[PDB]
């Protein structure tokens, strides 16, 4: 999930635009 | 900026200013 | 804290603030 | 929208809560 991805790890900008609508 | 580890709201602002007009969905216990 | 006007990134905050752990979904042109 | 019922008239808790997952 994203905290795991973003928050545990260090995010990136295809991560982030997955959860744009 | 989005090449960091962002938690609570740091993360959530960060999609407010990628994902602009279009929106987000923020589901953390995912 | 949630009634009055809620804009931009302070309307994102309360949704963050008040759904916790559930996380919620912002569609602004909906 | 969410923007017309609390940016652009008052906020509720109401509304709010409809937009949690």
């Amino acid at each position: 999930g994203i905290v795991e991805q973003c928050c545990a790890s260090v995010c990136s900008l295809y991560q982030l635009e997955n959860y744009c609508n | 900026f989005v090449n960091q580890h962002l938690c609570g709201s740091h993360l959530v602002e960060a999609l407010y200013l990628v994902c602009g007009e279009r929106g987000f969905f923020y589901t953390p216990k995912a």
